[PDB]
C-alpha cells in the first residue's frame, strides 16, 4: 500500500558490448528509489534483441509513496560502467543523470511505466546530438511497438493498461529531462514534442499500411503487434486524442478505414465486444470530436463510425414522431450538424457510392438506417429507398422508420419554388408507395396500425403546409393515395373504424384548410372578354383529390362536392355561363363527378 | 429465533428493495404512463453506466428475495393476493409492472414482500420486549431506516462461531463424553448483538403510489362537515338566491365558482362565519365576474357551502328540465327508462303528501354523486327500489325528513326507472311554482 | 402576443390550478397560502416577478407545445371545435366567454401539475420572504429557467408531495431540495463508477464543477456561497433524517461541518483539490465517507433524548469541532457520566432497560473498526470510554443478576 | 384452504419449508415425508388420479415426487447430527414402530380426510405417535 510499482524500460546499445549471459544491468540512483543511494536498486533484465540498435531490457521496482511527484536522480549501470549522458552539467563535478517523476495523478492501475531511451556509452558534438536523437527516436519507436503488443489480448484489463502505458509515455518523451543538482529539461536536444509526434506519426503509417491493402488476421505481417483491425483503429484514435494534435488530411481516408466494422455483421460480435468497451461516457466524447474533426471536405468514411457509436445505447425507440425529440435523438447522433450538409450544393457525390459498397453495413445494427435517412440528400433519397429493398424485404417494419425520417425532414425543408425538387419529391413519394404495397400487409400487423395512421396524419398536416402555388398539388395528391391505399391494406373491433373515421377526418380537414389556404383569392377573372381561371390548372387540380378512392361511408363526395358548390355559387351566373362553355372546362370525364357537379350547379 | 432464521436472513436487504421502490416511486409518479414492456428494456433505457449497473444489480438481487420469500405471501401476509404471482419463477426479462409498489392489480409483489417483512420484524421485537424488557418507546419510520438498524447476519461468519462457541463437553471418571447445550450464554450471546436495541418498526413511511382518483366527492363533503358545524339553508335565502339566478350560464358560473371554493375548503379550513362574500373576493383572490352571482352568495356563510352546491347543481339540472335540454347526456342509459302507468300514479300518490324541496334535492345528489353511468350497478343495480337506499344514505349524515320516503314512498319504484322519478317531482314543483302566479 | 392577456388567463385560473392540489392530509396543507404568494409574484410591478413571469410563459409555451402533437388537430383547431360543441356553447353564455372557459380549462391543469412539480416543499415561500440574500433568488431563477436539469411531466387530484417530512412552515432554505439532492447523487454515481476509489473526491469534484450549476455559483461570492453552502448541509440534514427538534439539527450541523474539514485535512497539500473546498460536492462525500458514524451518532441521538442538555454544555467547555469531528465521542462520554451519575434515581429496573438499549451502540462507537483513523485526542477519549463502558457494563450486569434475583424470589 | 398439493419445483432457493400453523418441526417433517411416499404409492398404481389431484404438473408424477423426497432426504440428513445411514435407520425404526401401536384410541374423525377438523385431528394424533416414537431413537 505505501509502495509503488515502476517498471524500467530501457535499451542498451550495441557499442556497450553488452551480453545477457556475462554482464548484468543495475539501476543505480539516489535515496529517492527506496534503497541506499547510488546503490544497485533495480536489476534490469533483458527482454528482447534489437540487432543494430542494441537489445531492450526490461524490470520493476518498488519506490516509496513518498517520492511520488518528487524528483529521483538514476542512472543505469552495467556490471561497473555508468551510462553517459551527452551533456555538460551546470555545476562543475556533477554528474547529469537521468530524472524519474512518478504523477500520482497518472498512475491509473497503480503502477508507473519509466521508458528510458538507449543507454548511450562514453565514445573513448552535432553529429553526436543527431545520432543520440536517431537513437531516441528508434528507442520511442519500439517502446510504442510494446505499448502496442500489451493491448492483446483484446481486453478491458488490457485497454486500460494501455491507456496508462501510453500516458506516461507521452509524458516521458515529449520532455526529456535529466538531474544534475536539481532537475530540468534536456533542452540541448532541440527535441520538441513537435518532432516527437512527427516520428510518432511516421512510425503509425507503417501499422496503419498494411490494412489499407486489405491485410488481416493471418496476412498481416508477423511483426505487426496489433491484429484487429477494429483494435488498431481505437489505438491509433486513443493515441491522437490523448495528445491532441493534428492528423495530415491523407491520413483520413486510413484512420476512418479502420473502424469500419469489417467481419464484424452480426451483432453478436459487438455485443461481446462491448465489456472492453464498458464506459460509455468517455468514448461518446472521443467518438463525437472525432467526427467533428472528420467533418472536413473529406467526409467520406466516417459513414462507417455511426455504427460502432450506435452499438452501445438503448434499442431501437418506437415511439412516433413529433413526440420525443427532433431527429438528432431519433438517428442518433445528437453531435453532427447534417442540416449544413443536407442543405447545400451537392458536389460530394462520395456518400451514395459509400452506401451502395456498404449494403452489409446496413445489418449490423439498427440505428444505422435511420441515421442514414437524416444524412442523405433529397435528391438522391429514392435511390436511397430503392437500395434498400433488401432490407424492406427482410423485415417489413423499417417503413416506420422511413415515415418518421420524411416526417422530420419536410417540415424543415423552406417553402417550394423550383422544379429539382419537385422531380425529388415525386420520385421519393413514388418510390415510398412501391415499396409500401409490393411486399404485404403484414406491415399493419401486431396491432401496429395506429402509430402508422399517425404518422401519415402527421405527413399529410405537415406536408399541405409548404405548397402554396396551385401547381405542386401533386404532392398532396400522392399523400392523399398513400393515406387512401394504406386505409384498404388493414386486416378488418370497432377500434379500426373509428381510427379510419378519425384518419379521414383528419386528412380531408388538411386538405380541405390547404385549398383555402392557397386560393385566398377570386377565380375565373374575366379581364380580357375572354375568361379564364386565375388558377388555370386548377380543374385538374380538383380532378386528381376526387378519383383517389375511399369509403362512401364516409365524405370525400358529400364534404368536398358542397366545397365546390359553395366556391362557385359567389360567381355571378352570366359569368360561369359564359365560363361554361368556353372552350376550357373541356374533358367529360365518362361520369365525371367534378363535370357533373359543374352542370348542376350552371342548370 | 430459529423457527424463522431463515426468513430473518433476507430482512438485511430489505432497505436495497425499500430504496428501489422510493425511486420508481419518484420517477414514476403519475398513472397510466408507463411504456416499458419489460424490465430489461428500462434497465437499458439509461445511458449512465454506473447507473445501469446500480439498477442490475438492485433488481437482481429483488428478483432473488422475491423468489425466495414468494411462498409465505399467500398464507401468512395479512394481505390477501391471487395464486397467479408466486406460481412461475421470474427473470429479468419479465414484465416491468411487477417492481412497482401498487396495492391493487399486479403491484402486489414489493408491497407484499416488504409488508412480510415488516410484519416478521415487528413480531419478532414484540415477542422479545414481551419476554425479558416487558416496555419500550424507541421506534422509527420507513423514511430514513439504514443497514445499522435492520437485523444482519451471515452464518458462516457471524452465526456459526458463537453457537459452537457453546458446545460444552463433560467428562466422567468412568468414561464419556456428553454435549450441553447451557441456554444462558447463548441466549445472552445471540441477544445481546442482534435483537436487542432495535427500533420498533411501523408501516408509515411505506413506499406507495396514489392508484385511485380522488374524484368521488364523497371524501370532500366528509372533510367538510367535519372540519365544520355545516348549516342548512334558510327558506329566505335560498328563495332569495333561486330568485337570482334565474338564468343558465348564469348557474353555471356559479357552479364552477362553488365548485373550485369546495375543493380548495375540502382540503384546507375555513371558518363557520365568514360569509361567503369576503371569502371568495379576499380569501382566495379571484377578479370579479358577474355582479349578480356576488349579489347571490352575498347572504351566505362557509357553514352552507355544500348544502347550497347540492341546490345550485339541482338547480342547473332543473333548469335543463324547463327548456326541454337533455339534462344528463352522460348517464348510463340503463337508468333512462319511462315509468309505467301504474309506477308514475304511485309516484303521484307519494308527491300529493310530501316535502318535494328536499327529496328531489337529494334523489337528484344521489343521481349526481352515485349514477355516472358506467360501474354504477356494484351496489345500485337497477333492480332495487329507492326508500331502501335513500334510508341507507340519508341515515349516515342526514336527520331531515325521512318517514314519508319509507312510509309513504311507493314500495316499487323500479330503481331501473331512477331519472323518472326525480324528472316527473321537478315538473310538479316547476307547474306549482309558475302556474299559480 | 397580444392575441389574448396570458397573464390574466394566469391570475383566473390559479385559483382551479390549486384547488386540486392536496397534500399529505397533514403537511401543512397551504392551499390558500399557496394562491395568495403566487398572486403576491404573479404580477408585473417588480422585475423579479416580471422575469418569472416570462420564464413561466416559456415553460407553458414548450409543455403545450409538447403535448399537443398526441392531437390529432381535430383539437388543434380548437376554436371551430369548441364551436360545435353546442351544449358548451349553452352552458358558456357568449362565444368569446366560451373560448375564455376552454382556454382555462385547459390551462389549468398544466398549471397544476407545474405548482405540484414546483412546489414540492414551498420552494415558492423563499422569493416571498423578504430580505431574501441574492443567491437565493438567483439560484431559485437559474433552476426554474432550464428546460433538461428540471424536465417538467404532466398528466381527478393530482398529488403533490413531501420529502423531508416538513416541521409548521419548513420552506426548505436551498431553492431546490430534492432536484440537487438526485442531480448530485447521479453525479457521485458516474464518478464512482468511472474511477476508482482513490481520486474519487477530484472526480466528483471536478465533473461538479463541469455541469452549469458549479459554472453559475462560482460567479457567487464567498459570504453567499458559504451561506448557501450552510442551508445545503442543513435541508441534506433534514431531507436524509428526521429530527424531532431543532438544537439537535444545529448538533448535526456542526457534526457534518466538522466531518467536512476533517475530510478536507486528509490530503496533505494538493492545492489542486483544495482550491475550491467551499463547495457543494464535499456534502455528499462527507456523508459517503462517515455515514455510519453519523449513522450511530444519529442512533445516540434519538435513543436519548435527555443527552442534549449535556451537549447543550459541549461547545460552552470544550470548543470543539476545529478540524476533526468528535461529537460522537462527546455523547459517548455525556451518556457514560449520566450513566455514572446516578445508578438507582428512576428505578433500578428502568435504569437496566435505559443501560441495555444504548447498550450496543456505545458498543459501535468503542471499535476500533468504527474509527480506522482520527486524532491522538481522540483516539485517547475512545479508550477511557471504552474503559467507562466496561465499567458501566459490569454494573449492569451485576445488578441485573443480583438485585432482579432479591427482589422477585 | 388451497387444498391439493400445490407446492413448486423442489429445485427452488426459496424457503426451508418451516412448519406450519400448528406442528413441530421434526414431526411436521416426517408427516410430509409419510404423505409424500403416501402420493407416491398411490400414483404408481393410478398416476391419472393423482395428475387431476395435484394442480401444477402434467408430465409426471414419479420424476417430481422422486425430486421431493431427494430434497427431503438431503434435509433430513442435515436435519439429525448422525449420518445419512443413521438418519435410514431412524425413519425405518420411526416407520416399523407405528405397525406395533394396536392400541385404538384414534376415535372420532373421518376416514376420508374430508373435513380440515378431521384432517386436524388426524395431525394430532400423527405428530402424538411421531413424538411417541422418536422419543424412542436415541437409546435404539
Amino acid at each position: 500500500r505505501d509502495t509503488v510499482t515502476v517498471y524500467f524500460h530501457a535499451i542498451v546499445s550495441r557499442h556497450f558490448g553488452f551480453n545477457p549471459e556475462e554482464h548484468k544491468v543495475y539501476v543505480r540512483g539516489g535515496e529517492g528509489l527506496g534503497q541506499k543511494g547510488w546503490t544497485d536498486a533495480c536489476e534490469m533484465y533483458c527482454t528482447q534483441d534489437l540487432h543494430d540498435l542494441g537489445s531492450l531490457v526490461e524490470g520493476k521496482m518498488d519506490i516509496p509513496r513518498q517520492s511520488l511527484d518528487k524528483p529521483i536522480p538514476y542512472k543505469y549501470v552495467i556490471h561497473v560502467e555508468y551510462e553517459f549522458i551527452y551533456e555538460q552539467a551546470q555545476k562543475k563535478g556533477e554528474h547529469v543523470n537521468r530524472c524519474l517523476r512518478v504523477v500520482s495523478t497518472s498512475l491509473g492501475n497503480g503502477d508507473w511505466h519509466q521508458y528510458d531511451d538507449i543507454i548511450c556509452m562514453r565514445s573513448t558534438l552535432d553529429s553526436t546530438r543527431k545520432e543520440l536523437l536517431k537513437g531516441k527516436k528508434q528507442a520511442a519507436v519500439v517502446m510504442l511497438d510494446r505499448i502496442f503488443s500489451v493491448l492483446q489480448p483484446w481486453s478491458d484489463i488490457n485497454l486500460q493498461s494501455f491507456m496508462t502505458q501510453f500516458l506516461q509515455f507521452y509524458s516521458v518523451v515529449r520532455e526529456p529531462m535529466i538531474h544534475d543538482g536539481r532537475a530540468r529539461k534536456w533542452t540541448s536536444l532541440q527535441y520538441e514534442e513537435k518532432e516527437v509526434w512527427t516520428n510518432l506519426w511516421e512510425h503509425v503509417k507503417k501499422q496503419m499500411a498494411p490494412f489499407l491493402e486489405g491485410k488481416s488476421g493471418e496476412s498481416l505481417p508477423a511483426d505487426c503487434p496489433v491484429r484487429s483491425k477494429l483494435t488498431l483503429g481505437l489505438s491509433i484514435l486513443f493515441m491522437v486524442e490523448a495528445a491532441e494534435f493534428t492528423v495530415p488530411k491523407k491520413d483520413l481516408d486510413s484512420l476512418c478505414y479502420l473502424l469500419i466494422p469489417s467481419a464484424g455483421s452480426p451483432e453478436a460480435l459487438h455485443s461481446d465486444l462491448s465489456p472492453v468497451l464498458r464506459i460509455r461516457q468517455r468514448w461518446r466524447i472521443y467518438l463525437t470530436n472525432l467526427c467533428l474533426r472528420c467533418i472536413d471536405e473529406r467526409c467520406d468514411r466516417w459513414l462507417g463510425i455511426l455504427p460502432l457509436l450506435h452499438t452501445c445505447m438503448q434499442k431501437s425507440p418506437p415511439k412516433k414522431n413529433s413526440k420525443s425529440q427532433p431527429e438528432d435523438t431519433w438517428a442518433g447522433l445528437e453531435g453532427i450538424s447534417f442540416s449544413e450538409f443536407r442543405d447545400k450544393a451537392p458536389t460530394r457525390s462520395q456518400p451514395l457510392q459509400f452506401m451502395q459498397s456498404k449494403m452489409a453495413l446496413l445489418r449490423v445494427d439498427e440505428y444505422l438506417f435511420r441515421s442514414w435517412l437524416s444524412v442523405v440528400p433529397l435528391e438522391s433519397l429514392s435511390s436511397y429507398l430503392e437500395n434498400s429493398i433488401d432490407y424492406l424485404s427482410d423485415v417489413p417494419v423499417r417503413v416506420l422508420d422511413c415515415l418518421q425520417g420524411i416526417s422530420y425532414r419536410l417540415p424543415g425543408l423552406r417553402k417550394i419554388s423550383n422544379q429539382n425538387m419537385k422531380k425529388d419529391v415525386e420520385n421519393v413519394f413514388k418510390m415510398l408507395m412501391h415499396l409500401v404495397d409490393i411486399y404485404q400487409h403484414r406491415i399493419f400487423g401486431e396491432n401496429l396500425l395506429q402509430i402508422y395512421l399517425t404518422e401519415c396524419l402527421t405527413l399529410h398536416e405537415t406536408v399541405c403546409n409548404i405548397t402554396a402555388n396551385h401547381q405542386f398539388f401533386e404532392i398532396p395528391a400522392l399523400s392523399a393515395e398513400l393515406i387512401c391505399k394504406l386505409l384498404e391494406l388493414s386486416p378488418p373491433e370497432k377500434s379500426y373504424e373509428d381510427l379510419v373515421t378519425s384518419t379521414l377526418q383528419e386528412a380531408l380537414a388538411t386538405t380541405r384548410n390547404w385549398l383555402r389556404s392557397l386560393f385566398k383569392s377570386r377565380m375565373l377573372s374575366i379581364s380580357s372578354a375572354y375568361v379564364r381561371l386565375t388558377y388555370s390548372e386548377e380543374m385538374a387540380v380538383w380532378r386528381r383529390l376526387v378519383e383517389i378512392g375511399f369509403p362512401e361511408k364516409h365524405g370525400w363526395k358529400g364534404s368536398l362536392l358542397g366545397d365546390m358548390e359553395g366556391r362557385l355559387k359567389q360567381e355571378p351566373p352570366r359569368l360561369q355561363i359564359s365560363f361554361f362553355c368556353s372552350s376550357q372546362c373541356r374533358d367529360g370525364g365518362l361520369h365525371d363527378s367534378v363535370s357533373r357537379s359543374f352542370e348542376k350547379c350552371v342548370i | 429465533f430459529l423457527q424463522k432464521e431463515a426468513e430473518l436472513r433476507l430482512v438485511k436487504f430489505l432497505p436495497e428493495i425499500l430504496a428501489l421502490q422510493r425511486d420508481l416511486v419518484k420517477q414514476f409518479q403519475n398513472v397510466s404512463r408507463v411504456e416499458y414492456s419489460s424490465i430489461r428494456g428500462f434497465i437499458h433505457s439509461h445511458s449512465s453506466d454506473g447507473l445501469r449497473k446500480l439498477l442490475h444489480d438492485r433488481i437482481t438481487i429483488f428478483l432473488s428475495t422475491w423468489n425466495a420469500l414468494r411462498r409465505s405471501l399467500e398464507t401468512n401476509g395479512e394481505i390477501k393476493l391471487p395464486k397467479d404471482y408466486c406460481c412461475s419463477d421470474l427473470d429479468l426479462d419479465a414484465e416491468f409492472e411487477v417492481i412497482l409498489p401498487r396495492r391493487q392489480g399486479l403491484g402486489l409483489c414489493g408491497t407484499a414482500l416488504v409488508s412480510y417483512l415488516i410484519s416478521l420484524h415487528n413480531n419478532m421485537v414484540y415477542t422479545v420486549q414481551k419476554f425479558s424488557n416487558e416496555d419500550n418507546s424507541y421506534s422509527v419510520d420507513i423514511s430514513e431506516v439504514a443497514d445499522l438498524h435492520v437485523i444482519s447476519y451471515e452464518v458462516e461468519r457471524d452465526l456459526n462461531p458463537l453457537i459452537l462457541s457453546n458446545c460444552q463437553y463433560q467428562v466422567q471418571q468412568g468414561g464419556e463424553t456428553s454435549q450441553e447445550f447451557d441456554l444462558e450464554k447463548i441466549q445472552r450471546q445471540i441477544s445481546s448483538r442482534f435483537l436487542q436495541g432495535k427500533p420498533r418498526l411501523t408501516l408509515k413511511g411505506i413506499p406507495t403510489l396514489v392508484y385511485r382518483r380522488d374524484w368521488n366527492y364523497e371524501h370532500l363533503f366528509m372533510d367538510i362537515k367535519n372540519k365544520m358545524a355545516q348549516s342548512s339553508l334558510p327558506n329566505l335565502a335560498i328563495s332569495t338566491i333561486s330568485g337570482q339566478l334565474q338564468s343558465y350560464s348564469d348557474a353555471c358560473e356559479a357552479l364552477s365558482i362553488i365548485e373550485i371554493t369546495l375543493g380548495f375548503l375540502s382540503t384546507a379550513g375555513g371558518d363557520p362565519g365568514m360569509d361567503l362574500n369576503v371569502y371568495i373576493e379576499e380569501v382566495l383572490r379571484m377578479c370579479d365576474q358577474t355582479a349578480q352571482v356576488l349579489k347571490a352568495f352575498s347572504r351566505c356563510q362557509l357553514r352552507h357551502i355544500i348544502a347550497l352546491w347540492q341546490f345550485l347543481s339541482a338547480h342547473k339540472s332543473e333548469q335543463r328540465l324547463r327548456l326541454n335540454k337533455e339534462l344528463f347526456r352522460e348517464i348510463d342509459v340503463q337508468y333512462k327508462e319511462e315509468l309505467s302507468t301504474q309506477h308514475q300514479r304511485l309516484l303521484g300518490t307519494f308527491l300529493n303528501e310530501a316535502g318535494l324541496d328536499a327529496f328531489l334535492l337529494e334523489l337528484h345528489e344521489m343521481i349526481v354523486l352515485k349514477l355516472k353511468g358506467p360501474r354504477a350497478a356494484n351496489s345500485f343495480n337497477p333492480n332495487w327500489s329507492l326508500k331502501d337506499t335513500l334510508v341507507s344514505y340519508m341515515e349516515t349524515k342526514d336527520s331531515d325528513i325521512l318517514s314519508e320516503v319509507e312510509s309513504q314512498f311507493p314500495e316499487e319504484i323500479l330503481m331501473s326507472s331512477c331519472i323518472s322519478v326525480w324528472k316527473i317531482a321537478a315538473t310538479r314543483k316547476w307547474d306549482r311554482q309558475s302556474r299559480g302566479g | 402576443s397580444q392575441f389574448l392577456d396570458t397573464t390574466r388567463l394566469v391570475q383566473s385560473c390559479v385559483q382551479g390550478a390549486v384547488g386540486m392540489l392536496r397534500d399529505q392530509n397533514e403537511s401543512c396543507a397551504r392551499n390558500m397560502r399557496r394562491v395568495t404568494i403566487l398572486l403576491d409574484l404573479l404580477n408585473e410591478d417588480n422585475t423579479r416577478n416580471a422575469s418569472f413571469l416570462r420564464e413561466s410563459k416559456m415553460r407553458l409555451h414548450v409543455l403545450l407545445n409538447k403535448q399537443e402533437e398526441n392531437q390529432v388537430r381535430s383539437l388543434k383547431e380548437w376554436v371551430t371545435r369548441e364551436a360545435a360543441n353546442q351544449d358548451a356553447l349553452q352552458e358558456a353564455g357568449t362565444f368569446r366567454h366560451t373560448l375564455w372557459k376552454r382556454v382555462q380549462d385547459v390551462v389549468t391543469p398544466i398549471l397544476a401539475s407545474m405548482i405540484a412539480h414546483i412546489d414540492r416543499d414551498g420552494n415558492l415561500e423563499l422569493l416571498a420572504q423578504p430580505d431574501s440574500p441574492a443567491w437565493v433568488q438567483d439560484l431559485w431563477m437559474f433552476i426554474y429557467s432550464d428546460i433538461k436539469f428540471l424536465n417538467i411531466s404532466l398528466v381527478s387530484f393530482i398529488l403533490v408531495q413531501s420529502h423531508m417530512n416538513l416541521l409548521k412552515d419548513a420552506y426548505n432554505a436551498v431553492p431546490f431540495s430534492w432536484r440537487i439532492r438526485d442531480y448530485l447523487e447521479e453525479l457521485w454515481v458516474q464518478a464512482q463508477y468511472i474511477t476508482d476509489t482513490e481520486g474519487l473526491s477530484k472526480k466528483f469534484v471536478e465533473i461538479f464543477q463541469k455541469t452549469p450549476l458549479g459554472v453559475f455559483l462560482a460567479q457567487f461570492p464567498v459570504a453567499q456561497q458559504q451561506k448557501l453552502l450552510q442551508s445545503y448541509l442543513k435541508d441534506f440534514l433534514l431531507l436524509t433524517m428526521k429530527v424531532s427538534s431543532r438544537e439537535e439539527l444545529m448538533f448535526l450541523q456542526m457534526a457534518l461541518w466538522s466531518c467536512l474539514r476533517e475530510l478536507q485535512e486528509a490530503s496533505g497539500t494538493p492545492d489542486e483539490t483544495y482550491k475550491f473546498p467551499l463547495s457543494l460536492p464535499w456534502v455528499h462525500l462527507a456523508f459517503q465517507h462517515f455515514r455510519t458514524r453519523l449513522q450511530n451518532f444519529s442512533r445516540i441521538l434519538t435513543i436519548h433524548p435527555q443527552v442534549l442538555s449535556s451537549l447543550s454544555q459541549a461547545a460552552e467547555k470544550h470548543s470543539l469541532a476545529g478540524c476533526e469531528m468528535t461529537l460522537d465521542a462527546f455523547a459517548a462520554m455525556a451518556c457514560a457520566e449520566m450513566l455514572k451519575g446516578d445508578l438507582l434515581k428512576p428505578s433500578p429496573k428502568a435504569w437496566l432497560q435505559l443501560v441495555k438499549n444504548l447498550s450496543t451502540p456505545l458498543e459501535l462507537v468503542c471499535s476500533e473498526g468504527y474509527l480506522c483513523d482520527s486524532g491522538s485526542m481522540t483516539r485517547s477519549v475512545i479508550q477511557e470510554v471504552r474503559a467507562l463502558w466496561n465499567r458501566i457494563f459490569s454494573i449492569a450486569l451485576f445488578v441485573e443478576h443480583v438485585l432482579l434475583g432479591t427482589e422477585s424470589h | 384452504t388451497q387444498t391439493g398439493h400445490v407446492l413448486g419445483s423442489p429445485q427452488s432457493s426459496g424457503v426451508a419449508e418451516v412448519s406450519d400453523r400448528g406442528q413441530s418441526p421434526v414431526v411436521f417433517i416426517l408427516t410430509r415425508l409419510l404423505t409424500h411416499l403416501a402420493m407416491l404409492v398411490g400414483a404408481t398404481h393410478n398416476p391419472q388420479a393423482l395428475t387431476v389431484i395435484i394442480k401444477p404438473w402434467v408430465q409426471d408424477p414419479q420424476g417430481f415426487l422422486q425430486q421431493h423426497i431427494q430434497r427431503d432426504l438431503e434435509q433430513l440428513t442435515k436435519m439429525l447430527g448422525r449420518s445419512a445411514d443413521e438418519t435410514i435407520h431412524v425413519v425405518h425404526l420411526i416407520l416399523s414402530s407405528l405397525l406395533r401401536v394396536q392400541s385404538h384410541g384414534v376415535l372420532n374423525f373421518n376416514a376420508e380426510l374430508s373435513t380440515k377438523g378431521c384432517r386436524n385431528n388426524w395431525e394430532k394424533h400423527f405428530e402424538t405417535l411421531l413424538l411417541r416414537e422418536l422419543k424412542h431413537l436415541d437409546k435404539n
